[PDB]
RNA sequence: GGCCCCAUGGUGUAAUGGUUAGCACUCUGGACUUUGAAUCCAGCGAUCCGAGUUCAAAUCUCGGUGGGACC
């Protein structure tokens, strides 16, 4: 659980200790960990919130880390139903926003 | 084919609850079992056994808990192995063709493989016969079999069956006793010795022995060479407290020389477990009552271990013709029913009950109880009677919790002190008295005047045993809640201890010790010497 | 042990029980502890070095039931360990870390060999094949890929120890006791594997054996419970083939009955008879005009006919007359007597006071020498079931030896018996000879089946520290003797001769040699 | 295509307009510091679904579901 939260807290050299001792395959890890690495800082937050699970900081990394990935975060926000958190994050006059809101008066509200 | 449907059922139910286990999702296994066997045709339910037999590791790891089978076989706190010796002859026989009255079929006694006071049927037997009275073979194969029902081996004890031990030849034993050692060691070695030195490193942490014997071989000879096995705990068998009995029994020896052994012995620092025999031959019931009480009352024996065997008349013995001429009869149900609750009431707190009637099978005994189970009976009548008993096996927070599931709430320290032959014993617990639950216990005393070991010679105090009763818990593992590793035992050496150097006023502490425990107290600085683990007081 | 890399400089790992690795480097002439692995929490069971080019990898079969995998070199990514050695003035440094994590068996890793090199014709290939052993009659040869960071695992056929071939054709191992499995690859499938053939022992000891009147087979019987036949192999080699029986208890005493038939003697108050079932005969039959590992025990059981009883304790010694007519046995103070179809006793012989050693049917089927414990012997006359009345024997005082007697045989036409004691002291009988004495305690003596037409008696004499020494002695002498490479260990226990040179060897060693002699000589 | 018939524990089954569906196979637990399996004891399993009626419905009705033979 300490290194989960090491990966949390958003630092390699940390997880690079504490996975020392977690008898994992560096094998395994360590090129995922060098992938995850190379690829986008704002993009690193979105994924590591989305593998810890950490939904809402994935989301708030996600709408900085480019409009273009914004209809994925809707996917993510409409599975795990997260339109209420969205709708702080965007802004009225937003086309993001009214259709978040749409789509938070429909998808939510089958039955 | 049915059982690769039972074997999809089986796939099923563990992607359904590894599944639940990945969102910590709480699923009844019954319930599961229920629909999966509907959805799939089933007829009859799926065996927990091979609901454990297909778990991948990385999920073994964790769903045990959920998945463990009969778990008072580790309730007490110490996983328990059993094994056989070879069949031989008892000794006495050099006189006559005398066994004892009562002693089932030996060695010669119309049975094809069998052993003295056993017929032979006991799953034990079985298990023994397939080994050959191998020792090593068979205890791998049971730990191994105990091991699959997904219980912990970090701590064992063993126990030997068998006659008659002491009255073997010596090399024999020796090549047993380094075998024993070898399976949990996986050092194969040359002596004795070697194997201690080995076992000592070993990671099965082995906690001692108990034999059987009589009080011939008694001699401090003895002991001291069973002080080289790490033998703790020893039989006896006493039978009555009458010495005429004894010759009524043709059991060919007095009942003095148990008195005697029983000093010695705990002036040495064994602990000890006596045979009691209900209903005998020309014994009233009022006899029985009487011989029991005294069996408590009297200084003489204040015994530690206690187990009860009532007479079971069977074909071959003498006993059997004495009650097939009409001469030998036993009771009602009803009275042995009175007769074990009023025993039950008298036991002293200290003394531990470990079992009750015998295990042989039921078609042959002629005068066989219906009731496979007695304490059940015994503790309805005790009901009846309003009147409770205080065995610590039915005291201790593993049993308790399981029968009644009730939580310890308060548990303070506990002393007591009495006198037993000759010696000054000393009794300490925690226990939580509301409930009457007990948790954790320590026998020390006084050494006596009179000693065998010139290492106890003066300023010396002995602790013959401590225990904290639960379940079993890795040495690494520190905490699944539970109460095995909250550092309890250090307050309980440390208070003995103080106790030892200002009441005792003593100069030096000795200890027995399992093989592997010794690691523990070198924690506390207590330093080998010979067989016996030790600290200086000053 | 193991040289660093490109030079000559040797280097040491080994394994404690402290669930760590220690390593020494000979600089300064003298071994230095210069690094440990931290790795697995168990004991060390086994390190392997393996030169990979300009590295060295390492294997480690621990007892933690998993295997780890490092490697030496020459001096985003972890924390590697590395050091500087010095050589000639030159700090050269070199670095290891963890290449590899396997685990793919249960219980605890025996052994692991890698692939030893070979040439393809002057050609040194480098291998990496691997292999692996468990307690669990588990075997793994692991191998990687050409993107396997993870080796990937191969043909799981299958205590100790597996032990590979050079090439790796070969493959060979140990059971957890007495025989062992051997392994085969075969050409037309890189996943196809054949068990063949091995030799095997008693492997605990041997106690008795015999010749079997046709001379093609003998049997033996052991400490371990067993008994097995032997017979030479045809395409000459001799092979065990049959396993008539496994008993409980151990088994100390035989004798011969018939073709198929015989007794054997063990722990209990119990005599057996045990007679060859049909298939058995047939296949031998076939063989005569190749078994198994595992066959063997499936499909060599025997039954048993007879079932007797009447010794006070456990039996100690057995023998039937030539003619197959009467037989002796002793347990540890009375002599019973068994007729073959009848199976019932003939005659009671209670005479000696301490326990029976050793029996002797008279050749001509005239006496009945008997040699026991309490240093005395006895012979008894048949009559004309003919009663026994004792022809003559010895008091505390008539008897020569003056310690325990050990074996005892006749004579050829029956003339003359020989007693043999643990005091070194050789006799022949009335008695007409000096004391032939050899320095040695006597443990079996034996006499040749036919005399030269010179008269000179011969005699085999097995003494208690695995010489064997033999001798001759006409009426009125050392031959030859043993080599030291044809030289037991332990005490003799029997040496019976072909009968129609050869003869048998059972020693204490659980090794049976058989040694041939010129035929003129 | 309709007529009929059926749907009770995981399975094999009784029972029926009213305070509780009873057995049977099966499974689980204790006796047991000799036993998963034995001996006894103890315990956990349920009327196909929706509409009706009836004070009250598994048993009366209809509809649905699925299954079973008819020309
Ligand atoms: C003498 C033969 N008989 C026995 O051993 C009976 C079985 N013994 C036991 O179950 C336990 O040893 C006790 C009865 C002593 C209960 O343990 P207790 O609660 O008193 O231990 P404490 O909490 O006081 O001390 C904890 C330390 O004991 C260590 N320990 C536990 N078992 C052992 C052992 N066999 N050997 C050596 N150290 C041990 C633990 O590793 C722990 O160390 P930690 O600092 O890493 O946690
Ligand atoms: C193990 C304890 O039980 C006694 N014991 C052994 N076999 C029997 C039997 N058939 N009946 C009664 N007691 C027996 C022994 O004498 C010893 O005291
Ligand atoms: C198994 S009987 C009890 C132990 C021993 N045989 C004795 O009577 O002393
Ligand atoms: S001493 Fe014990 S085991 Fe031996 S015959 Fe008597 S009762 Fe049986």
């Amino acid at each position: 659980e300490l290194y989960d939260h090491s990966l949390g807290t958003y630092d390699f050299d940390l997880v690079l200790m504490v996975a020392e001792k977690s008898q994992k395959d560096p094998k395994e890890y360590l090129p995922f960990l060098n992938t995850l690495k190379k690829m986008e800082t704002n993009y690193q937050r979105f994924t590591i919130d989305k593998y810890l699970k950490r939904y809402e900081k994935a989301i708030g990394h996600l709408s900085k880390c480019g409009p273009e990935y914004f209809p994925e975060c809707l996917n993510l926000i409409k599975d795990k139903n997260l339109y209420n958190e969205a709708l702080k994050l965007y802004s009225p006059s937003s086309q993001q926003y009214q259709d978040i809101s749409i789509a938070y008066g429909e998808h939510l509200m089958q039955e | 084919s049915p059982a690769e449907l039972m074997m999809l059922t089986i796939g099923d139910v563990i992607k359904q609850l590894i599944e639940a286990h990945e969102q910590g999702k709480d699923i009844d296994l019954n319930k599961v079992k229920t629909k999966t066997a509907a959805k799939y045709g089933l007829s009859a339910q799926p065996r927990l056994v091979d609901i454990i037999a297909a778990v991948p590791p990385q999920y073994r790891k964790v769903l045990m808990p959920k998945l463990k089978a009969k778990p008072i076989r580790t309730a007490s706190g110490i996983a328990v192995v059993a094994v056989m010796c070879k069949p031989h002859r008892c000794p006495h026989i050099s006189f006559t063709g005398n066994i004892c009255v009562y002693c089932p079929g030996g060695p010669d006694s119309d049975f094809e493989y069998s052993t003295q006071s056993y017929t032979g049927y006991e799953p034990t037997s079985m298990r023994a016969i397939r080994a050959r009275y191998d020792p090593f073979l068979q205890t791998r194969h049971r730990i191994e079999q105990l091991k699959q029902l997904g219980h912990s081996v970090d701590k064992v004890e063993f126990i030997v069956m068998g006659g008659t031990f002491m009255a073997l030849p010596e090399e024999y034993r020796d090549y047993f006793i380094r075998n024993l050692h070898d399976a949990l060691s996986g050092h194969t070695s040359n002596n004795i010795y070697e194997a201690v030195k080995y076992s000592e490193r070993s990671l099965t942490k082995c906690i001692g022995i108990t034999i059987e014997t009589r009080p011939d071989y008694c001699m401090k000879r003895h002991l001291s060479d069973m002080l080289t096995y790490g033998c703790t705990r020893l039989e006896i068998g006493v039978q009555s407290v009458y010495e005429d009995v004894a010759r009524d029994t043709n059991r060919g020896h007095t009942v003095k020389a148990v008195c005697e052994s029983f000093h010695l012995a705990k002036d040495s620092g064994f602990k000890v477990v006596a045979h009691m025999m209900p209903d005998l031959p020309n014994v009233g019931l009022e006899r029985d009552i009487e011989q029991f009480t005294e069996f408590f009352e009297n200084p003489a024996f204040r015994p530690d271990g206690l187990k009860l065997y009532p007479t079971l008349v069977i074909r071959g013995t003498g006993l059997y013709e004495l009650w097939k001429s009409g001469r030998y009869k036993s009771y009602s149900p009803s009275d042995l029913v009175e007769l074990v609750a009023r025993i039950l009431a008298l036991v002293p707190p200290w003394t531990r009950v470990y079992r009750v009637q015998r295990d042989i099978p039921m078609p042959l005994v002629s005068s066989g109880v219906e009731h496979g189970n007695l304490r059940e009976l015994a503790l309805a009548r005790m009901k009846d009677l309003g009147i409770q008993c205080r065995d610590v096996r039915t005291r201790e927070v593993g049993i308790q919790e399981i029968h009644h599931k009730v939580r310890p709430y308060q548990v303070e320290l506990v002393r007591r002190d009495y006198v037993a032959n000759g010696g000054w014993e000393t009794f300490l617990s925690y226990e939580d008295p509301d409930q009457d639950i007990l948790i954790g216990l320590l026998r020390l005393r006084k050494c006596s005047e009179e000693t065998f070991r010139f290492e106890l010679g003066g300023g010396v105090s002995i602790v013959r045993e401590l225990h904290v009763y639960g379940s079993v818990v890795p040495v690494s593992s520190r905490d699944p809640t539970k109460f095995q590793h909250q550092g309890f035992g250090m307050l309980l050496m440390e208070e003995a201890e103080r106790i030892a150097r200002e009441e005792h006023g003593s100069g030096k502490i000795a200890v027995i010790s399992g093989v592997g425990t010794r690691n523990y107290y070198r924690k506390i600085g207590y330093r080998l010497q010979g067989p016996y683990m030790v600290k200086m007081l000053k | 042990l193991s040289f660093l890399p490109n030079t000559d400089v040797p280097i040491l790992a080994c394994g404690n029980d402290d669930c760590r690795i220690h390593i020494f480097a000979q600089q300064n002439d003298q071994f230095q502890k210069v690094l440990s692995l931290c790795g697995h929490e168990d004991w060390i069971r086994g390190v392997e070095w393996a030169a990979f080019g300009r590295d060295l990898f390492l294997a480690s079969c621990s007892q933690d039931c998993l295997i780890r995998i490092w490697k030496l070199y020459i001096k985003i990514r972890l924390k590697e360990n590395t050091f500087t050695i010095e050589n000639e003035s030159v700090k050269i440094a070199f670095a290891v870390t963890l290449e590899t994590v396997l685990a793919g068996h249960e219980n605890w890793v025996n052994a692991v060999h890698w692939q030893p090199v070979f040439y393809k014709d002057g050609v040194l290939q480098q291998p990496v094949r691997l292999l692996s052993a468990s307690m669990d009659k588990t075997m793994i040869l692991w191998a990687p890929d050409e993107e396997s960071g993870v080796w990937l695992e191969q043909v799981r056929v299958g205590f100790y120890d597996c032990q590979f071939n050079e090439d790796g054709s070969m493959i060979i191992a140990h059971a957890f006791h007495g025989a062992l499995h051997l392994w085969k690859q075969n050409t037309v499938n890189p996943r196809e594997w054949t068990p063949e053939i091995v030799i095997s022992g008693h492997f605990d000891g041997v106690q008795d054996l015999v010749w079997d009147p046709e001379g093609e087979f003998i049997i033996t019987v052991g400490t371990d419970q067993t008994t097995r036949l032997f017979a030479p192999w045809k395409r000459v080699t001799w092979h065990e083939i049959a396993r008539p029986q496994i008993h409980g208890y151990d088994l100390k005493c035989l004798a011969m009955i018939n073709r198929f038939q015989f007794v054997s003697g063990a722990d209990e108050k119990v005599l057996r008879v045990f007679s060859a079932p049909r298939n058995f005969v047939e296949n031998f039959c076939a063989i005569t005009g190749p078994p198994t590992e595992d066959h063997l025990l499936q499909n060599t059981l025997w039954p048993e006919v007879q079932k007797l009883y009447g010794h006070g304790y456990e039996i100690f010694c057995v023998t039937c007359n030539s003619s197959k007519t009467l037989l002796a046995s002793a347990c540890k103070a009375a002599i019973i007597l068994w007729n073959t179809t009848s199976w019932k006793q003939v005659q009671n012989l209670v005479f000696h006071s301490l326990t029976v050693t050793q029996m002797a049917f008279s050749p001509n089927e005239k006496f009945l020498l008997a040699v026991s414990r309490d240093r005395t012997w006895s012979l008894w006359k048949k009559q004309d079931e003919p009663v026994f009345s004792l022809f003559a024997f010895t008091n505390k005082i008539t008897s020569v030896h003056s310690r325990i007697i050990w074996s005892c045989d006749w004579s050829p036409d029956s003339k003359y018996f020989f007693t043999g004691s643990r005091d070194k002291k050789v006799v022949v009988w009335g008695p007409c000879s000096s004391v032939l004495d050899v320095g040695g305690a006597v443990t079996a003596v034996s006499v040749c089946p036919v005399l030269h037409p010179s008269q000179r008696y011969v005699v085999a004499v097995g003494l208690e520290c695995g010489k064997i020494c033999l001798y001759t002695w006409k009426k009125t002498t050392h031959c030859v003797e043993t080599s030291q490479s044809q030289s037991h260990t332990l005490a003799i226990r029997k040496l019976c001769w072909k009968n129609c040179l050869h003869f048998a060897s059972c020693g204490e060693d659980h090794t049976v040699k058989i040694h041939r002699v010129n035929k003129c000589a």
